[PDB]
RNA sequence: UGAACAGCCUCUAGUUGAUAGAAUAAUGUAGAUAAGGGAAGUCGGCAAAAUAGAUCCGUAACUUCGGGAUAAGGAUUGGC
RNA sequence: UCUUAAGGUAGCCAAAUGCCUCGUCAUCUAAUUAGUGACGCGCAUGAAUGGAUUAACGAGAUUCCCACUGUCCCUAUCUAC
RNA sequence: CAGUCAAGCGUUCAUAGCGACAUUGCUUUUUGAUUCUUCGAUGUCGGCUCUUCCUAUCAUACCGAAGCAGAAUUCGGUAAGCGUUGGAUUGUUCACCCACUAAUAGGGAACGUGAGCUGGGUUUAGACCGUCGUGAGACAGGUUAGUUUUACCCUACUGAUGAAUGUUACCGCAAUAGUAAUUGAACUUAGUACGAGAGGAACAGUUCAUUCGGAUAAUUGGUUUUUGCGGCUGUCUGAUCAGGCAUUGCCGCGAAGCUACCAUCCGCUGGAUUAUGGCUGAACGCCUCUAAGUCAGAAUCCAUGCUAGAACGCGGUGAUUUC
């Protein structure tokens, strides 16, 4: 969340601590994302910053074109793979972690989205919602 | 509200019960409990498990509804 | 030297000592401020915690993402059979604190209430209030005089009432007796109310109302002797720690040459008296009514009791209070329900709540059905059936 | 059983010896399992986990030409 | 140009041998006093005081990668004594 | 680390902010000087865990001043209540980077803390190299391997019983001790105030979120000796059924209990003040928040509330024994 955060999101269970690697869901040519920080996270002794669905993270690419390696960039998580409770009462989860590359304002670097996205993330970033195929 | 139908066992799912699973191909599978979900994770065929509604319908058990 | 990295405390220093409570019934240490304008009514009630359940209600909050959209919440159900008003006591204020000066009891007491006065009821003459009963049988000699004494003094009047334990599924057979302050007006009217209510019952719907913002007072679940790690939530020592790791490494510096009172240490956990505030009532149930769990949208004749009965408790044949959230204390424990101390608007304490559906599925496991009629409809006939 | 005086069960033979009873608090010693992440812990992957038999396929750099090599990496295994 | 008996040749190096030093450059990482590859006026490398390599071997020392996991985020539960 | 004077800097202008030449001070988180105590031994670095305290305040609260139009920023006051992180390299303290954050402030407690841990370093004995020494050997030169002992005693702390107060039981009071909540974002205000434009807020309200705390198990997840059901291997009971053994034989599911920001709920409002800004009004016929008097005001203090209930504090009430 942060600059591009249009609206507020209810709390959802954290499933992506720093050091986690997730798949790239866009067509920018990255294969995976390496988490190094989470925007808007608090501070505590020995508590690893953790990411959730729809949170903006500071991420790094380990596999992809060399133009994307060796440099940090913002990212937005689109699939969690850890069950979280929506306020309608349902627990839901995808089968894998996934994110996309975006600028600090939330404009996605890529142009298309592969696979479904979480409704919590789509409702919060309009640009991600625009390029998303299936939203749940 | 609307009461869900289990994707595996067909059992009725009331609000706040069970777990919902979205597969990478965007298809959604709702499991009423941990048992059905775990069996699904083992690639078990619902038609081979003796207590699922699909098995009972395919084996004509308690099928006195349609004449 | 100084602490290398700053970190918050573990636990709360304002909730000491973490010793066992004095009695199994928590005592209300403060009552709502008295306004001598409204009619005379109770400020609290006594009930028993039966269990928790799941509720479906349409949230109504302008601005939120789930505004006018459906949400699922968890609530606890408290059995509240009507209490019996037996005796009132007056309190006169003194420069050393409030003091009770006199107590006036009812002429007749039930069997279950006086069992509180005996540690061995089965071998006893059961001579409780027998000569006090002889204080009656003349018009008002010894009783009306004490009532007038209360009227002339005793700015604060409290009423002694006891639960009807015989109506609950519990097998305790011993009533719980407690005091409730009356917050009406004109203390003479207070004692008139009390005397008129001797040997009479009071139903919970006469005290609490739907959507009312109430409070819970009960003793929490005990857990016996407990290690420091779970008692206070401290960090566990690394794996290769000699002489145990579920501890605290340093319990104090060299000076002062004493163990500080603020250092987490092993001791009994739970069974403490706690006052939990701001818990909204959702339904005021009546035991003299089937379809207790039926809402304006469910419309199925089913009581609040799940299939097979509430776990470890039983049924809810009596009136019940079902409040949002969780209240301290486990099932089968006496709990005291209290009015809120202050007026809270908050635009959430003024929220109107109308339920949709009540989870009456069996809590003894992954319950699938809500009614044996529904179970029979779904499963069809079986070998047990004919 | 199995490649096998491996591990497991049994036959002949020999023991049933090691202070006991009652409960199941904390911390322990020994044994384990843990959702999501996967060394971010730590001086240091310490400890633990993962692989494992046999059959078939496939097997690099380098080399003293002998090795490397079970390299790596795959597939199969029951009962009738 | 002074001087030794001769004045470090072949080789090799911030190496287990380099104070300055966390040397400079490149790579490795988001970030590296680590590692590796180079440079060498090298306090104070160097030739059976053996120099340089070296397949194979190592309960030898160090770095990274894949799989793996309660090492950790962040703790929880179970059994025996 | 902080003052005093003020030649100058600052478009003018000592003091918005700095400030030379001088001079007065404070601290003991540096390093020195000394050797007062300890050599019939007080277990030395560092890291980990944990509590409390100091303020010379990094942020949060409220204000004052500016070379404060706004935004941003700087100086200062009351202020220690609350918080001050995750990592790469190094044994490091220290340092440097990456990144988040409102912020990544400085220190003490025998340079806190080894019968709390670890042993990476230093700092025994083995060994290698370089320089030095003829040699044994030396090197705050480098490298590698190298046993971390005892608490049952007293006190302290945490919990736990308990005689005597005619007996016993029930309901209470509250002296005293403790105390807690914290911070951010988004929308709206508003592209408004302000500004030539560039840019560009705040007050009130709403939805949430960070850190912390107390509970609880309706749901989800974990846990399996329910050895509850089923399956599978080897062997034994002639075969079948059903079973024993393999230190719980192994695998799947698995109720109950316990449990998780891996789950849900909840976390109050009054007064008095600090800094500061004001009123009337002298001193001082004028003037002034001050002298007498007095108004408002901070995350401050005391209260409301919450926790224990003096085991030598107290009250009300029931019953109070017959060879
Ligand atoms: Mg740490
Ligand atoms: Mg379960
Ligand atoms: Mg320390
Ligand atoms: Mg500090
Ligand atoms: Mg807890
Ligand atoms: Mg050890
Ligand atoms: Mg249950
Ligand atoms: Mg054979
Ligand atoms: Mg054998
Ligand atoms: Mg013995
Ligand atoms: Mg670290
Ligand atoms: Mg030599
Ligand atoms: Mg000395
Ligand atoms: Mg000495
Ligand atoms: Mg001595
Ligand atoms: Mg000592
Ligand atoms: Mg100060
Ligand atoms: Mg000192
Ligand atoms: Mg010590
Ligand atoms: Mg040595
Ligand atoms: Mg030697
Ligand atoms: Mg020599
Ligand atoms: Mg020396
Ligand atoms: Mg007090
Ligand atoms: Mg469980
Ligand atoms: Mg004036």
């Amino acid at each position: 969340s942060g600059n591009g955060a249009q609206g507020t999101k209810f709390r959802i269970s954290l499933g992506l601590p720093v050091g986690a690697i997730m798949n790239c869901a866009d067509n920018s040519g990255a294969r995976n994302l390496y988490i190094i920080a989470v925007k808007g996270s608090g501070s505590r002794l020995n508590r690893l910053p953790a990411a959730s669905l729809g949170d903006m993270v500071m991420a790094t690419v380990k596999k992809g074109k060399p133009e994307l390696r060796k440099k940090v960039m913002p990212a937005i998580v689109v699939r969690q793979a850890k069950s979280w409770r929506r306020r309608d009462g349902v627990f839901l989860y995808f089968e894998d972690n996934a994110g996309v590359i975006a600028n600090p304002k939330g404009e996605m670097k890529g142009s298309a989205i592969t696979g479904p996205v979480g409704k919590e993330c789509a409702d919060l970033w309009p640009r991600v919602a625009s390029n998303s195929g299936v939203v749940v | 509200m609307k009461v869900e139908i289990d994707s595996f066992s067909g059992a009725k799912i009331y609000p706040g019960r069970g777990t919902l699973f979205v597969r990478g191909d965007s298809k959604i599978f709702r499991f009423q409990n941990s048992k059905s979900a775990s069996l699904f994770k083992q690639r078990k065929n619902p038609r081979r498990i003796a207590w699922t509604v699909l098995f009972r319908k395919h084996h004509k058990k308690g099928i006195t509804e349609e004449v | 030297s100084h602490r290398k990295y700053e970190a918050p405390r573990h636990g709360h220093l304002g909730f000491l000592p973490r010793k066992r409570a004095a009695s199994i019934r928590a005592r209300v240490k403060a009552f709502p401020k008295d306004d001598r304008s409204k009619p005379v009514a109770l400020t609290s009630f006594l009930g028993y915690k039966a269990g928790m359940t799941t509720i479906v209600r349409d949230l109504d909050r302008p601005g939120s993402k789930f505004h006018k959209r459906e949400v699922v919440e968890a609530v606890t159900v408290v059995d509240t059979p009507p209490v019996v008003v037996v005796g009132v006591v007056g309190y006169v204020e003194t420069p050393r604190g409030l003091r009770s000066l006199t107590t006036v009891w009812a002429e007749h007491l039930s069997d279950e209430v006086k069992r509180r006065f005996y540690k061995n009821w089965y071998k006893s003459k059961k001579k409780a209030f027998t000569k006090y009963s002889a204080k009656y049988a003349q018009d008002g000699a010894g009783i009306e005089r004490e009532l007038a004494r209360i009227k002339k003094y005793a700015s604060v009047v409290r009423v002694l009432v006891h639960t009807q334990i015989r109506k609950t599924p519990l097998a305790q057979k011993k009533a719980h007796l407690a005091e409730i302050q009356l917050n009406g007006g004109s203390i003479s009217e207070k004692v008139d109310w009390a005397r008129e209510h001797f040997e009479k019952t009071v139903a919970v719907d006469s005290v609490f109302e739907q959507n009312e913002m109430i409070d819970a007072i009960a003793v929490t679940k005990g857990h016996g002797f407990e290690g420091v790690t779970h008692r206070w939530g401290t960090k566990k020592l690394p794996r290769k720690t000699h002489r145990g790791l579920r501890k605290v490494a340093c319990i104090g510096a060299w000076h002062p040459a004493h163990v500080m009172w603020s250092v987490a240490r092993a001791g009994q956990r739970g069974y403490h008296s706690r006052t939990s505030i701001n818990h909204k009532i959702y339904r005021v149930g009546k035991g003299d009514d089937e379809a207790n769990g039926a809402t304006s949208f469910d419309r199925t004749k089913k009581t609040i009791t799940p299939m097979g009965g509430f776990v470890h408790y039983g049924e809810i044949k009596n009136d019940f209070i079902m409040v949002k959230g969780c209240i301290p204390g486990n099932r089968k424990r006496i709990v005291t329900l209290r009015k809120s101390l202050y007026t809270n608007t908050s635009r959430k304490a003024l929220e109107e709540v109308s339920l949709k559906w009540i989870d009456t599925a069996s809590k003894f496991g992954k319950g699938r059905f809500q009614t044996p009629a529904e179970k029979h409809a779904f499963m069809g006939t079986l070998k047990k059936d004919l």
